[PDB]
């Protein structure tokens, strides 16, 4: 587990590792916004 | 110091969220990197200050 | 390699070399077993490394002079019996009685005769009880069945497990043609081994010599007649 | 012009005037594939039985030893060998080499080098002819599948005896045991592989039927329609717009490729991508990352397990598991 | 079937294998770490037996140049020495605990230096390293 | 950015528009670097949070914590995790460092210079400049050498590295005599990849592991200085395609090999990947099963040496085709396996029969029993055991995840070599867009 | 068998050497375009 | 269930932070 | 033992060189091929029509 001082912040850590796969989708939605120019 | 430490960590998380959205927006904005460049450096400076503040406070709380 | 030389080698220095399949050689020592104090010793590190496999073949040239023809080893370096233990009793008059108890005491070996015939056999000295003088002391040993009672043949037929008939033939199964193959037995046989002492080191309690063993081959769980296999080689042991 | 021996040799090797292109990958492909071909033909006809399981129970795989074309096979190397290198010179006699399954390793090792060099030789000719270099990429899909069943799966399992036998019935034994140990049917990658070949078969039939349906009339009815095409034609032999119109009405207008270049990329990508994943599937299952295991997934309120179709598959998998390599296992777990 | 009386099997740990394969039990219980920590007497006993192996078997192995036997003996019945030394040293008072840890590190350095010489097959340096190892071990046990 | 109208690359090949935009290409590579450091930090904290001390590391689906444990952080003797705080600061340090790395990626991509060749000649480059390319190769070669020296400094001066072969049980150990002999180093490099040899996957000492990284650290530094002070020779100039896409394909072919090697390292090696943290290997688990049944059947009373199987071979003990005494059954294939719990029972000739029936320590039995049940077999949905098993145990070995994933990455990055190297030659030759309709090469060749 | 091993080592080295020095012989220049 | 509520809440922000950047640039006529 | 074999399997020998004669087999063959290649480099490059200077080679 995390140290006791960092216990309230545990839920944030539980969703952090999925952020990098969001960048792939973020690039896709960025290209859609500019009409895939 | 536990309450002080967690407030500093929460403040660090909040300012990180502001930079996560604020920095790309001003960078993409043409006038942003010329005018808002001043307030971005303040955000970066505050972010680094909280990094060291949370870092030292970790010693007295863990 | 003597026993001390082998113990001075790491496993990585032996793995793949092939010297793991060699009985230790007894250098120096003596040629007189009389140097051994009479008594009942504890046989240890007994190992028998074959030096030749010959299989007796019936002579088609009449005369009935069935002789042991030379063979070609087929299963690589997996044919030395080692770690065999037991008791060794030395008599003042030179009488010798050796009795094996545990250890490998068996190794499946396959050799190929001229003509491409693979003859498997279970090279074993199981329950070896040899009595005699130092120059030659022989005895009989148990040769168990090459295949265990639960060995399934390619049709699923076995002795203690499997079909008792040819299931592939729903009608012609259980005919007189297939009765022999359907019924399988795992009975054991016996062989004769004659040992001889050539070197004896009283100080270290180590003995060595040669042996000759004659035993039957695999009977294919009673499906074929066993051939006669003559195994000649060296042997080594540590009395203690 | 070239006077040096090497300059003349390198011109001949890379010459595009040879009936069969050699190239530099061909100086590796030709000797390896001929070596594997020679031993394969000789072993398929006259090789002695091979003790595949390491339990001194030889398995006959040769025509001269009682097999037909369907049941004949080159038996994999003995389980006693494992992954150890077993060239003919590491055997005391050629009889011992044959008994332990030597020819399998000789074929597989030279064959793997052959297909890798065949893949490079495909690139090399494209470069010499000035065409785009990705036919070799499409050939990487069957190469990966061949590499997975002959090299990687034996590598992960720990023995060349677990490779695919070089035979028809031997292939079926490979698949059945593979299902029993890994549940390959429930693996998403064989699922993608099946969609790759079912889809590729569908797309081949559709593309072939659509082009054939749109052939521009250039012959009579007493001649083959093929005669309407002359090798080297600068004009198109079928009407792409007409074929698109048919398939557009068949489902709907935008479900059809109006672009021949996009259509042909799709014809190449779909089977190649599918075979890439099923090749990965066997490779992943080489390290025992099996397919989906839904056994006893559905239980009622009181805990009683309600069977599904997955459990019926497990019953079939159970039967193969307890029968493959009958005499080879002394202990209950099939960890090897 | 014919019956056999193996009721003695539970003694000498027939269930050690079954205990280690029980996922319900924590990892400490499966690996035997919890038992040694709970009952320090078994931990102290294994330290004494490990001392016996070092001050006896190793000397013969080095003299006879049985290098593989010496290295294996340093890891068989001794393969729990590091854990056992830590287990006993933890119970010591903090002031004594610090000194026991320093002594333990000295012994561990000597036994690894001895292991190098056995690997190098250097009899002279191994005998010198063995004598140092035996001296360091006595100091550690005295503190524990 | 750009568009297909002015570049000729569609959106799905959009990053190909950065080939000659060195400044934006820099930000692209720095931003992906921030992602790598971000994942390392985020996954580290994720594993630390989801870590329960009642289970071993390999039973919890952790793949990053074992890497920290092998470096000797928060592990006591015997592979027991004593403190996870070192694992925490590793995650935090990476997570924070990714932020500044991410900022530089975003800065150098969106608002920094597009091309560095004008404003910053030191960092500016053109792919055709072989001299400048080698300097960049030389510079980044030195930092790799320095990174290798960090490992040996950790293993020799800073705490040490976890040694699973350490006398007295596996523990963190200071490496004092690294093996830097040329014969040992060259022996691993040019060893066969087949069984028994295993190429470099068979390194079985931490002395050899950090002895090798001393060679790698030194070679990379000398190679860095070499490739900085020299430009490629004529033989190299006429052998390689000097284009940006060509240099990429060279690296793709290289890390494809590295991906495959990591797959085999995680699957076979037990030194750099201790079984205490990564779990048993494939060979280890199969070897542990026969060892477990050998031990339990001895107590029931049976001579394991004399016991026969149905096939006639030894049920418990047999001989390898080289003569060594090995475990019987199907695990005869894994006879070249070596493990910390099994070597004490092995003498020069193989497994020692006397030690197998007299001196089997309880800890050795417990290790083998644990390794057998955690064999590297599992399903896609992480159901432990063979495919013909019920949904009871939720376990897949980290070795299975590491080997399976990095083989798929290794193979796809080999297709990267095939793709990006083929296109590199065609584009340089000048026919990557198609055959010239008026100048078709085949039309000018003699018919076959 | 050593004679066989030396023969194969000679043969394998021969074809590999041709492959290595073949691609070192200005291979990229052997293309039909300009 | 407070844990999963917090996890979904934190997940809500991050899956929105990305699109929030794009829509702000699109609305403000940014160089995106 | 009963038969003779190289017994080099699984021994981790550099390039599989059990005996020094294999070294001469590889070295002699490589040197010969390298020898004929070395005396032909200039001729091969001459076909390029460029001189193998610092700007030689396929370059995009
Ligand atoms: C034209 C364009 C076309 C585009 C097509 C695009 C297609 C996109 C396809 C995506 C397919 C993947 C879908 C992912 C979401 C599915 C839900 C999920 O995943 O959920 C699955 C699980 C669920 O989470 C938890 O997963 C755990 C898995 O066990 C792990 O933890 C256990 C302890 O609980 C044990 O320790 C065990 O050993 C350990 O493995 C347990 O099952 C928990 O009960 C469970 O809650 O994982 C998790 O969500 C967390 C992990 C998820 C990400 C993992 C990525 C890393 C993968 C590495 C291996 C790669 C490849 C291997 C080969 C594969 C061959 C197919
Ligand atoms: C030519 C056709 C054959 C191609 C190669 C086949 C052999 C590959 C193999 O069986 O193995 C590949 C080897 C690994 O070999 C294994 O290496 C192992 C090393 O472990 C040994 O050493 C370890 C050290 O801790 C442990 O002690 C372990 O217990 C001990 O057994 C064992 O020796 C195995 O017997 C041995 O097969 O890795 C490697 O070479 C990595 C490079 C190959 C990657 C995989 C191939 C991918 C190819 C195309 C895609
Ligand atoms: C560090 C390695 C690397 C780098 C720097 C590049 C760089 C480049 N590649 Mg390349 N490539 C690589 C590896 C790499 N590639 C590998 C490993 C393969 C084999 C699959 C390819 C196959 C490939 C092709 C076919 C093409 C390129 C192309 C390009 C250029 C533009 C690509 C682009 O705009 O992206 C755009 C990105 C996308 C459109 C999104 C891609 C969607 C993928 C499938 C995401 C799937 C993720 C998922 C987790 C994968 C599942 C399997 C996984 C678990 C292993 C660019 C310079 C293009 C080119 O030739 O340029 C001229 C081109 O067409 N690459
Ligand atoms: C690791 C992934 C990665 C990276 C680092 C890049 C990087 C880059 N891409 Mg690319 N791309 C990718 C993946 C990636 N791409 C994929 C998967 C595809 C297929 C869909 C594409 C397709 C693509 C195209 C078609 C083009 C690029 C282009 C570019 C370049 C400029 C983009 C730009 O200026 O527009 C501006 C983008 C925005 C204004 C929106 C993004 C705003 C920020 C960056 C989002 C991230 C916020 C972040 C969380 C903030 C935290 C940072 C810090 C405060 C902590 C740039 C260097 C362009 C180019 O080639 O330049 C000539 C372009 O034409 N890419
Ligand atoms: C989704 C993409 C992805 C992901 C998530 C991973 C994830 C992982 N990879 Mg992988 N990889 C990938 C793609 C990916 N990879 C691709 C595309 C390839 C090419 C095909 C590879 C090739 C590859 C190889 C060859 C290896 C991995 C390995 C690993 C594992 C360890 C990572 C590591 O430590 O790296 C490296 C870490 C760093 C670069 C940071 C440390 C750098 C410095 C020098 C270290 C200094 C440490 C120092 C001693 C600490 C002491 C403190 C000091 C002050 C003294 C990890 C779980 C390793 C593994 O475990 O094998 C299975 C490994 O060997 N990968
Ligand atoms: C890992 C990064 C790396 C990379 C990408 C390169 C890349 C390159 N090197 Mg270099 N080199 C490196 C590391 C690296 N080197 C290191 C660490 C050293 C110190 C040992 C050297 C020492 C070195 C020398 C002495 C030379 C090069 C040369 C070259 C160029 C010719 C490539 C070639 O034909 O080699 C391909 C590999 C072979 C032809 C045979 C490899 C056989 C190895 C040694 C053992 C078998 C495996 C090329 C651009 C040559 C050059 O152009 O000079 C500037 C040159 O002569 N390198
Ligand atoms: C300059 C000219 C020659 C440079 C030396 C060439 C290699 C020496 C002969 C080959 C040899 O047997 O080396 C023997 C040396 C001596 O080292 C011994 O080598 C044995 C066989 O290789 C074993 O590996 C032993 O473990 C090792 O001690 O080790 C090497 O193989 C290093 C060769 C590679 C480095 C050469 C210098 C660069
Ligand atoms: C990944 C790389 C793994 C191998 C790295 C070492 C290479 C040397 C080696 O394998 O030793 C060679 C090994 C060892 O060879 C064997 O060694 C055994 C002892 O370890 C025994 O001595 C055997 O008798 C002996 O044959 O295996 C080979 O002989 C295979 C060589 C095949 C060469 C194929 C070349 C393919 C084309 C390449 C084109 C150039 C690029
Ligand atoms: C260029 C571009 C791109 C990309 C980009 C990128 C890739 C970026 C990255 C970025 C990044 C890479 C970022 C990062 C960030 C990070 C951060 C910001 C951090 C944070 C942290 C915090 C806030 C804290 C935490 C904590 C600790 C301290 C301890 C524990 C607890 C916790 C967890 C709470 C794209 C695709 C869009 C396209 C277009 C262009
Ligand atoms: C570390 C941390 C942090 C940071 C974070 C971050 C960095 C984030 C980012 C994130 C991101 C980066 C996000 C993004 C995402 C994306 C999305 C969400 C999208 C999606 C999309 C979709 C889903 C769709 C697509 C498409 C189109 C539209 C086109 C066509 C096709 C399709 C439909 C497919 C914070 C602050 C929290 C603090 C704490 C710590
Ligand atoms: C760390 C360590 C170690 C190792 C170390 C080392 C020392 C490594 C190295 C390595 C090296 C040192 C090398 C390798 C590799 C290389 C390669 C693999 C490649 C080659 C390539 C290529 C690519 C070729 C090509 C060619 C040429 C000639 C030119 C052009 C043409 C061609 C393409 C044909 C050991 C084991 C102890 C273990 C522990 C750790
Ligand atoms: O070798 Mn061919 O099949 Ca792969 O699992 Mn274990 O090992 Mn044997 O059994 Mn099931
Ligand atoms: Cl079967
Ligand atoms: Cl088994």
């Amino acid at each position: 587990k995390l140290p006791e001082a960092y216990a309230p912040f545990d839920p944030i850590v539980d969703v952090l590792p999925v952020i990098p796969v969001l960048f792939l989708l973020l690039a896709l939605v960025w290209q859609a916004s500019v009409s895939f120019r | 110091m536990l309450l002080i430490f967690q407030l500093a960590l929460f403040a660090f998380i909040v300012v990180s969220f502001l930079l996560v959205v604020g920095v790309p927006v001003v960078l993409a904005t043409p006038e942003g990197w010329a005018e808002n460049k001043g307030t971005v450096f303040s955000g970066i400076g505050i972010w680094f200050l909280l990094v060291f503040l949370v870092g030292i406070l970790n010693s007295f709380v863990v | 390699l003597t026993f001390d030389q082998l113990q001075g080698l790491t496993y990585l220095q032996v793995k793949g070399t092939g010297i793991a399949n060699t009985c230790p050689t007894l250098d120096s020592g003596s040629s007189n077993v009389k140097d051994l104090k009479p008594g009942t010793y504890k046989l240890g590190k007994f190992c028998m490394e074959p030096t030749s496999f010959t299989v007796k073949e019936e002579s088609q040239f009449k005369g009935g002079d069935a002789e042991f023809v030379p063979t070609k080893l087929m299963t690589r370096l997996t044919y030395t019996l080692d770690e065999m233990s037991g008791q060794f009793k030395v008599d003042g008059s030179g009488n010798v009685e050796l009795k094996e108890t545990d250890g490998i005491d068996y190794a499946p070996v396959t050799v190929q005769l001229p003509g491409g015939e693979r003859v498997p056999f279970l090279f074993s000295v199981k329950e070896l009880d040899a009595k005699g003088n130092a120059d030659g002391f022989g005895g009989e040993f148990v040769v168990p069945s090459y295949r265990g009672a639960t060995f399934l043949d390619p049709k699923g037929r076995g002795a203690a497990t499997g079909y008792d008939t040819a299931v592939a033939l729903p009608a012609a199964g259980d005919d007189e043609e297939y009765l022999k193959e359907n019924i399988k037995s795992a009975g054991a046989m016996k062989g004769q081994a004659v040992f001889s002492i050539a070197k004896v080191d009283a100080a270290t309690g180590e003995i060595a010599g040669v042996f000759e063993s004659v035993q039957p081959s695999d009977t294919d769980l009673g499906a074929k007649a066993p051939k006669d296999v003559k195994i000649t080689g060296l042997w080594y042991a540590q009395l203690s | 012009e070239s006077t040096s021996l090497w300059a003349r040799f390198c011109e001949w090797v890379t010459s595009t005037e040879n009936r069969l292109y050699i190239g530099w990958f061909g100086v590796l492909m030709i000797p390896t594939l001929l070596t594997a071909t020679s031993v394969f033909i000789i072993a398929f006809i006259a090789a002695p039985p091979v003790d595949i399981d390491g339990i001194r129970e030889p398995v006959s795989g040769s025509l001269l030893y009682g097999n037909n074309i369907i049941t004949g096979a080159i038996i994999p190397t003995s389980n006693a060998i494992g992954l150890h290198f077993y060239p003919i010179w590491e055997a005391a006699s050629l009889d011992e080499w044959l008994y332990n399954g030597g020819p399998y390793q000789l074929i597989v090792c030279h064959f793997f080098l052959g297909v890798c060099s065949y893949m490079g030789r495909e690139w090399e000719l494209s470069f010499r002819l000035g065409m785009r270099p990705w036919i070799a990429v499409a050939y990487s899909a069957p190469v990966a599948a061949a590499t997975a069943v002959f090299i990687i799966y034996p590598l992960g399992q720990g023995s060349f005896s677990d490779g695919m036998p070089l035979g028809i019935s031997g292939t079926f034994n490979f698949m059945i045991v593979f299902q029993a140990e890994h549940n390959i049917l429930m693996h998403p990658f064989h699922m993608l592989g099946v969609a790759g070949v079912f889809g590729g078969s569908l797309f081949s039939a559709m593309h072939g039927s659509l082009v054939t349906s749109s052939l521009i009339r250039e012959t009579t009815e007493n001649e083959s329609a093929n005669e309407g095409y002359k090798f080297g034609q600068e004009e198109e032999t079928y009407n792409i717009v007409a074929a698109h119109g048919y398939f557009g009405r068949l489902i709907f207008q935008y479900a059809s490729f109006n672009n021949s270049r996009s259509l042909h990329f799709f014809l190449a990508a779909w089977p190649v991508v599918g075979i890439w994943f099923t090749a990965l599937g066997i490779s992943t299952m080489a390290f025992n990352l099996n397919g989906f295991n839904f056994n006893q997934s559905v239980v009622d309120s009181q805990g009683r397990v309600i069977n599904t179709w997955a459990d019926i598959i497990n019953r079939a998998n159970l039967g193969m598991e307890v029968m493959h390599e009958r005499n080879a296992h002394n202990f209950p777990l099939d960890l090897a | 079937l014919d019956l056999f009386d193996d009721r003695k099997a539970r003694q000498a740990g027939f269930d050690i294998i079954y205990e280690a394969r029980d996922l319900d039990l924590p990892q400490g219980v499966r690996d035997g770490l919890a038992q040694a920590r709970e009952n320090l007497d078994v931990a102290k006993a294994r330290i004494k037996e490990a001392e016996k192996r070092i001050d006896a078997d190793l000397d013969a192995y080095i003299a006879k140049a049985y290098w593989t036997e010496g290295r294996n003996e340093l890891r068989r019945q001794v393969g729990t020495l590091r854990f056992d030394l830590n287990a006993v040293a933890d119970t010591l008072p903090k002031a004594a605990k610090k000194e026991a840890q320093a002594a333990k590190n000295e012994f561990l350095a000597a036994v690894e230096a001895l292991d190098l010489q056995l690997r190098k097959k250097n009899g002279d340096k191994a005998a010198a390293a063995l004598a140092d190892t035996k001296a360091k071990l006595d100091a550690v046990i005295a503190k524990l | 950015g750009r568009d297909q109208e002015s570049t000729g690359f569609a959106w799905w090949a959009g990053n190909a528009r950065l080939i000659n935009l060195s400044g934006k290409l820099l930000g692209a590579h720095v931003a992906h670097a921030g992602l790598i450091v971000f994942w390392a930090g985020a996954m580290n904290l994720f594993e630390v949070a989801h870590f329960v001390p009642e289970k071993p590391m390999y039973e919890q689906g952790l793949i990053l914590l074992p890497h920290l444990a092998t470096l000797g952080y928060g592990v006591g003797p015997g592979g027991e995790v004593i403190d996870t705080y070192p694992y925490f600061v590793s995650g935090v340090l990476h997570l924070i460092s990714s932020a500044v790395l991410g900022f530089g990626g975003v800065y150098h991509s969106l608002v920094g210079p597009e091309t560095l060749e004008e404003s910053f000649p030191f960092f500016g480059y053109v792919w055709k400049d072989k001299n400048k390319m080698t300097t960049i190769l030389g510079i980044h070669l030195i930092v790799l050498g320095l990174g290798a020296w960090l490992l040996v400094w950790k293993a020799m001066y800073f705490g040490g590295i976890y040694d699973t072969w350490a006398p007295g049980g596996g523990d963190v150990r200071i490496i004092t005599n690294p093996t830097v002999s040329p014969g040992v180093i060259f022996g691993y490099l040019f060893r066969s990849p087949f069984g028994g040899d295993g190429w470099i996957v068979s390194v079985d000492n931490m002395e050899d592991v950090i002895g090798g990284h001393i060679w790698i650290g030194t070679l990379c530094i000398f190679g860095g200085i070499w490739h900085i002070l020299t430009k490629p020779w004529a033989w190299a100039r006429r052998a390689f395609v000097w284009s940006g896409e060509a240099y990429l394909s060279y690296s793709l072919g290289a890390i494809s090999i590295m991906g495959f090697t990591a797959c085999c390292m995680a699957w076979f090696n037990t030194t750099a990947y201790p079984s205490e943290f990564y779990g048993p290997t494939g060979p280890e688990a199969s070897q542990s099963q026969t060892f477990t049944f050998l031990v339990r059947d001895q107590r029931l009373g049976a001579n394991v040496a004399s016991a026969q199987g149905p096939t006639g071979l030894g049920k418990y003990l047999m001989r390898s085709p080289t003569g060594e005494i090995i475990f019987g059954g199907e695990t005869m294939r894994f006879w070249d396996f070596r493990g910390p719990w099994l070597e004490p029972l092995r003498g020069p000739n193989g497994l020692d029969l006397n030690k197998l029936k007299n001196d089997i320590q309880p800890w050795q039995e417990r290790r083998a029993a644990e390794y057998m049940t955690h064999a590297p077999l599992g399903s896609l949905n992480s159901v432990g055991g063979v495919a013909t098993e019920i949904n009871a145990v939720n376990y897949v070995s980290p070795r299975s995840w590491l080997a399976t994933s990095h083989f798929c990455l290794g193979f796809f990055f080999f297709v990267g070599h095939l793709w990006h190297a083929g296109r590199a030659r065609a584009a340089a030759a000048g026919f990557e867009k198609g055959i010239d309709r008026d100048n078709e090469p085949v039309l000018s060749m003699r018919p076959l | 068998m050593l004679t066989l091993k030396i023969f194969v080592y000679t043969v394998v080295t021969f074809f590999v050497s041709l492959f290595i020095f073949g691609f070192l012989s200005n291979d990229p220049g052997r293309n039909p375009g300009q | 269930n407070l844990e999963i509520v917090l996890q979904l809440t934190a997940l809500l922000f991050i899956v929105a932070a990305g699109p929030l950047v794009i829509v702000l640039l699109s609305s403000r006529g940014g160089n995106l | 033992l009963v038969d003779d074999r190289l017994a080099g399997e699984g021994t981790g020998k550099i390039l599989g060189i059990n005996d020094p004669s294999l070294f001469w087999a590889i070295t002699i063959v490589f040197t010969i091929v390298w020898g004929v290649f070395y005396v032909s480099t200039r001729e091969i490059d001459a076909a390029s029509d460029r001189e193998n200077d610092d700007d030689f080679g396929l370059t995009l």
